[PDB]
Formats: structure tokens, sequence, C-alpha cells
């Protein structure tokens, strides 16, 4: 085993005990340590573990501060060579080459690779966690002096790669095989922006746009806006802009099916409007938007629509099923959902809720630190859960939908805006009661509405077509 | 079998709400979560002599998704109104909460409990007198609890099973 | 479902990276971004079973060579790369098949060689060539573009296949 740096000269040279590291009971996997081990495994010479520089660039600002963090991997790089040995001496006193073993092979197995992946630690966190370099410049300075003055040829590739990389970052195409299909349209034409709305456009191209619009959104999430559970807190609008204009998009849709159902007072055009509701569901399933399944089944299950009894009763049988196996997904905690999850081909877009709520409860649930000894060490166990699930969000928003866009569907759906003016509150309670006005709760009788739709209500279908 | 409850926790996001949940459910004497496992929000107890089988909602960190609350609320049976004694704002929710749980159920008289939470040590600023007095101005008890010691936690879940059983 | 661990090895510049981003992103990396270890995720149905493949994406750069045994160990599989218009990183191959062989000590892993960047019309290796090649090492050879995607699905999802009926 090759022998190591005096821990005096250098930190991360300590040997491992139960005072300093602990590991989960072919990699080792950490459960708790101090910052200097929990560097030294992110960066050690014996194997690589790109899944931890992942975890760890993820989630260290909870235990680390960024400037702290490259201080930390700069020392971790400035390894001392050692000191020729008796047989090198001795060659050295004869004149002669020494045949330096011990220093060569030091060199080849312990600063090469440790060194290698401190820059595969700078690599990534420029490449996949540049916002801590755009919100503190002179971090950003400080990497690029460090990269920047790397000297030595065996670095050289990647410490000029690395450069060019942060030099782009600063500054700063999909390919299928097979084309999207053909746009759909029915009784809203081409242009004709201002008809568009629930029944005219097509129910194809409606969960069509709305699933590209959802998986941008889904795709826009970074990571930066989910630890620390900043989504909660005070300065959410801040941290979190892209999770929380995808929320409001949710949460803006469904409200605007419950709309469309409760402001259709005729019994048989309301009818029509939660058919057309359930047609746009089946699409989003057929597409694996999760986001739209729910936004869906979350209006069907608000107060102002289920309560419409004499509606329920005259949506056809096989839409029933359709909406009653997509309300069984989100049952039991969401079993059926999660499963269903795991088992299709990507693309999809998942229901982010559930994800926060497993981040929130895995940091609120877990303590920072684990108390060992008379020491206090990092709980990384903890951080890995929060990565995981930061990992699995990951994963989902890779695929690109082989959909094309329709501008102005796209900016239709971007500009909805049920509640107008109106506070949410103020909002909710007109629902209820446009619903309670339209089906009156027993004993009081079903009254009659004149028709607002001058259109044809009967549905052109979900099933595409293809003309040549 | 026994007694299934189902158990659901509202309230304002952002103030440590999910500790009343993660502390009933945890291990209890080792300082942990899984969040994603079913043990995770199940749970087998014993109130009164009566063995029975807790299924708690706590959707904790989903509050934006505003337009879902309907569709969560309307899976339980039972509800923990949730606010924290520093944070007057979540206090003031309360009615609304409690309002729309009503619409929710189609019912005056739901079987809910008032839960205030202290979950730090910052200054409380709702004193334990208003909230007694709103509570019992809807007719329901009070329980007050801390997200660090467990205090309480046994207490607000146990006492809505109660309610659930006397309603 | 079943999880997968890919390794794609090769010389430095045939392309591993870019077919790693095609398969993941569906997007072409033009620019020549030395690797020293990247991982990636990919949940996919193959032959109607769900799978999830870890995919590591190693180092080429000769610099880099001591420190392939740690992902040799890992891996389930490799997708062995040369490109088409470099005669000597298809010389390089036969140095990975061995050093595999060596490090998981077997004769049957699983394996795919991979003739990269055939978008390119000046060929330097022919296809007869790496299949006489692959025919001894028992495995299958699919030629791929990173760039227009041809056979990227193919090599990868082949890959899986070895491994999962090993
Ligand atoms: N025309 C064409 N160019 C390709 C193809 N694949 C990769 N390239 C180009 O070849 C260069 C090297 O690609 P890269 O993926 O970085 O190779 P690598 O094998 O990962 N290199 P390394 O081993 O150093 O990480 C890039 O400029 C890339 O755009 C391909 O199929 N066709
Ligand atoms: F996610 C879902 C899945 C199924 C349902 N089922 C419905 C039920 C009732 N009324 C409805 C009214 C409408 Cl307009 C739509 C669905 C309704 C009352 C009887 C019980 C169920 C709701 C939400
Ligand atoms: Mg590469």
């Amino acid at each position: 085993q090759m022998r190591l740096p005096s821990a005096d000269v250098y930190r991360f040279a300590e040997p491992d005990s139960e005072e300093n590291i602990i590991f989960e009971e072919g990699i080792p996997i950490i459960k708790a340590g101090t910052v200097i081990k929990l560097i030294e495994r992110l960066t050690y010479h014996m194997y690589a573990d790109p899944n931890f520089v992942r975890t760890f660039l993820t989630t260290y600002r909870s235990f680390c501060k960024p400037q702290e963090l490259l201080s930390l991997i700069i020392e971790r790089f400035e390894i001392p060579e050692p000191e020729p040995t008796e047989a090198d001496r001795i060659a050295i006193e004869n004149g002669d080459q020494p045949l330096s073993a011990e220093l060569k092979r030091f060199r080849k197995e312990y600063i090469q690779p440790v060194q290698l992946r401190v820059l595969n630690v700078c690599r990534h966190w420029v490449e996949h966690h540049f916002y801590d370099f755009e919100r503190d410049a002179y971090l950003l300075q400080r990497m690029e002096e460090f990269i920047g003055t790397v000297r030595g040829k065996a670095m050289k590739k990647w410490v000029e790669s690395i450069t060019k990389i942060i030099q782009r970052k600063k500054i700063a195409n999909i390919t299928f095989q097979s084309s999207p299909p053909t746009v759909e349209w029915h009784i809203s034409r081409p242009g004709h922006i201002e008809t568009f709305d629930l029944l005219t456009l097509h129910p194809i191209e409606i969960a069509r746009q709305l699933t590209l619009l959802e998986s941008d959104l889904y795709r826009a999430v970074q990571p930066s806006e989910l630890v620390g559970s900043v989504w909660t807190k005070e300065d959410k609008e801040i941290n979190s802009p892209n999770l929380l204009k995808m929320i409001r998009h949710t949460t803006n849709l469904t409200l605007w099916f419950e709309k469309c159902i409760v402001e259709t007072e005729n019994l048989e055009e309301r009818v029509a409007v939660v058919s057309r509701i359930i047609e746009i569901l089946q699409v989003f399933q057929e597409l694996n938007n999760f986001n739209g399944v729910l936004e869906v089944v979350s209006a069907m299950n608000s107060s102002p629509v289920y309560r419409l009894d004499h509606t329920f009763e005259q949506i056809p049988s096989r839409q029933k099923k359709i909406l009653e196996e997509a309300h069984e997904l989100s049952e039991d905690h969401y079993k059926k959902y999660l499963a269903k999850l795991r088992s299709i081909n990507p693309p999809c877009v998942p229901f982010f809720g559930i994800y926060l709520t497993n981040i929130l409860k895995t940091e609120e649930g877990n303590p920072e630190v684990l108390k060992r000894h008379g020491k206090e060490l990092i709980n990384f166990s903890k951080r890995r859960k929060v990565a995981e699930i930061t990992g699995e969000i990951q994963q989902y928003q890779n695929q690109p939908y082989c959909l094309r866009v329709e501008s102005d569907i796209k900016r239709f759906f971007e500009n909805l805006n049920p509640m107008g003016n109106s506070m949410e509150k103020e909002f909710t309670d007109y629902l209820f009661n446009k619903s309670l006005e339209i089906e009156p709760r027993n004993p009081k009788p079903l009254p009659r509405f004149p028709k607002k739709y001058s259109y044809p209500l009967k549905s052109p279908g979900v099933r595409p077509s293809n003309p040549r | 079998g026994m007694t299934e409850y189902k158990l659901v926790v509202v309230g304002a996001g952002g103030v440590g709400k999910s500790a009343l949940t993660i502390q009933l459910i945890q291990n209890h004497f080792v300082d942990e979560y899984d969040p994603t496992i079913e043990d995770s929000y199940r749970k087998q107890v014993v109130i009164d002599g009566e063995t029975c089988l807790l299924d708690i909602l706590d959707t904790a960190g989903q509050e934006e998704y505003s337009a879902m609350r309907d569709q969560y609320m309307r899976t339980g049976e039972g509800f923990l109104c949730v606010f924290a004694i520093n944070n007057t704002k979540s206090f003031e929710d309360i009615h609304q909460y409690r309002e729309q749980i009503k619409r929710v159920k189609d019912s005056d008289d739901v079987p809910m409990v008032l839960v205030g939470n202290k979950c730090d040590l910052a200054a409380r600023t709702v004193e334990s007198r208003q909230a007694q007095d709103l509570a019992r101005s809807y007719g329901i008890p009070y329980i007050e609890t801390s997200a660090k010691t467990r205090q309480g936690v046994e207490d607000a879940f146990y006492t809505l099973v109660r309610e659930i059983r006397q309603h």
C-alpha cells in the first residue's frame, strides 16, 4: 500500500475512524463524515463515484459554503510528493539515475487520480451547478484562476477544456428520426385565435399543446429550486421561480376546467364540456402527461364539480371508466401512479407534487449532523436521499416530446387566466355558487337554462387523422 | 379487521407543519425518516383500549397546488388544522381551511382539531388564549405541539380519533 | 424494473460522449470536451420490459489510462467504440477488450463493438475488418452516428439484450 504525506502537511491523509467517517452497512456508501472526509471520498484515489459527485454538488450548500468548498478542493489538489527513498539516495550518491519506483507509483496511482477527480468536481460544478458562479462573481474569478494556473502536462487537456467550458457558460436543437404528427384542427381554424376555446380547438391538439407547455415547464426546474426546501420559504419567488411558474400553470388549468364546466348552465351543453375534458384526459394518458392527467382529476374532484350529480349521470359509461381509472392513480398515496410512472416509456411529464413532499419531509425529518464520540459529523445519508429525488426528477427531464408546437394555441394556453382580476377566495366562492345555481341542493328542483354555444357540440374524437 | 381512520393534515406551508406527522410516525427514539416508504404514513395505535389503524395524508410542500386541496381533503374523515404559533398569517388562514373542509365534506360538523405548532424558538405571536377562543367558537378541541420535543403530538392525533368516534 | 450498468469505452475523440448524450437527450454535441468520468440514467422500455440504464461515460485520453480498473469492475456490459475514420482508434480496441476480460476475469463479458461517425464519407476502417474482429470476440458490430442518430439505439439496446441473457 502506498505511503501518504504526513497528515500535518496534508489533511486528507488522516486515517479513517468513527470520529471522522461512518459507512453504511462495490464501493462504500457514506452515512456520515466531516467535510474533509466527504471531500476525500469525493475525489478518492481508488475509484470514481460520479453519482457521489452529483449528490455532493447538488446538496453541499447545507453544510459548506461555495467559497469554502473551492478552498477545500484546491487544498485537496495540492498534494506533496514524497522524498527519494534509500535506494534512490544510493543511486544518486553513485551518480546514477534513481529508479524512483515509489515516487512514480504515487504520482500514477494517488496524485494523478486525485487531481483528475478534483478537476472532474470542477467540471461538474461549472457544467451543472453554474448558479453558484452566477450568484457570486468572485467565486467564478477564483475558479478561473485556479484552473487557469494548473501546470503540468498530465492535467493539461482537461484544464484547457474546463477553461473553455467556463467561458462558454458565461455567455450562455433536437433530432428524432421520425417526424411529429400533423397538427389537428376542429372548429377554430389556423390563425383564428379569437375563436379558440375548450370546445372549438381540437381536443387532440389541446392535449398536445398543453403537454408541450407542461413538459417545458417541468424540464425548466433546477435542483437549486428544491434543495433546502426553498420553494416553501419566504424567498420562494426568488429561489424557485421555475417551479412556481410550473405549479401556477397546473393550478390555472384546473381552475379553467372548473370554470368551463360551471359556467355552462345548460345541462346538455355542460355534459358535452365534461365529456370533452375527459377526452383531453385520455390523450394526456396516451402522452404520459401525468401532470395533465391530475389537472383534470383535480378539477373533477373539486367541490363545485364533484357535486354535479345530474351531469355525472349523463357521462357515457366508457368515459366514467376513463376518469375513474385516472382517479385511482392517486389513491392510497399515489400507489398506482408511482408504479405507472416507473413502467412507461418516456417522454413523460411527472406530477411534481410528490417530489416536493418527499424532499420536504426528508429534510425536516432527518438531522443535519450525527453526534459520535464527541464529534459532529455531517449526516450525508440525508443529503443522498434528497439527491435521489432530484436525480429521478432530472432523469425524466431528458427526453423531449416529438410534437410540433402550434404558436397560437401555445400562446392561448400561456395567457389563460380564468381568475381574471379576482382574488382566489372570491373566485372559488364564485365557482361554488355557480355550481349551486346550475344544480341546486336537494330538495330544490332542477332548473333549465338556455344554451350558450352556437357551434356544434359533437366532438371530433381523440383518434388522430393522417392525410397523405 | 380493525377500524382504519383516514386523517388529513392541512395548514399553511413553510412553518414546520410536516413535523407533526413525522414525529408521530417516526421511529420515536431515532431521529430519522424516509417518506418514500409506506411505513411512513400508516400506524397502528391503541386509543382508549381500542386498537386501530391511522392513515395520515400530509401533503406538506404542495401548498401552491391550491386547486388540489379539495381532492386531497375529500379523502379524509378527520382533519388536523395546523398553524404555527409564531406566524399570525397561518393562524388567520384557519378559517378558510375550515370553510373549505365543510364544503368538500358537505357538512357543518366535520371531525377536526385545531393544532398550534411550535416549529422553532422564534417569538410566539399567537397566544394560546387566542387559539382557544377560536377553537371554542368552532366547537372543536385545541392542541399545542412542539416540532422538536414531540410534546402534544399523540394528543393531537388521539384527540381527533376521539372526535371521529364520538361524531 | 431491472437496472443495467452500461460502460462506454474507447480512444479519445471517437464520440463516446456524443453517442451517450444523443441517446439521453436526443441532442448532438459538436464540442470536443474530453471526459473524465460522467454518469447518466435512462428509463426505457426494451422488448416490452421497462429497464433503468446506468451509463458510465469514460475517459479516452491516454493520460487517464491508469484509472480504468475501477469502472470496469462495476460495469455489466461494455460499448467498445472506435471511429470509422480513425484507424488508430480501431487498433486501440483490442487493448480495451483485453483489460475488460482481465479485470472481470472472464471471457464472457457482454459487449458490443461500435464503429462511430458513420455519417462521414471519409472512412478508413472497412466494415469487414471490424466485423471480423467482432466475430472473433463473439459480439455484434454496429455502426453509428451520434450526429444523425443512425444506429445509436440499436447499439445501446443490443448491449442491454446481452446483459439480460448473460
Ligand atoms: N461527424 C460526427 N462527429 C462526431 C460524431 N460523434 C462525435 N463527433 C464529434 O467528435 C468529437 C469528439 O466527440 P466526443 O463525444 O467528445 O468524444 P469522446 O470519445 O467522448 N472523447 P473523450 O474520450 O476525450 O471523452 C466532437 O467534436 C463530436 O462532435 C459522429 O457520429 N459524427
Ligand atoms: F377524478 C374523479 C374520478 C371520478 C369522479 N366521479 C364522480 C363522482 C360524482 N360526481 C361526479 C361528477 C362529475 Cl362532473 C365528474 C365525476 C364525478 C358523485 C358520485 C361519485 C363519483 C370524480 C373525480
Ligand atoms: Mg467523452
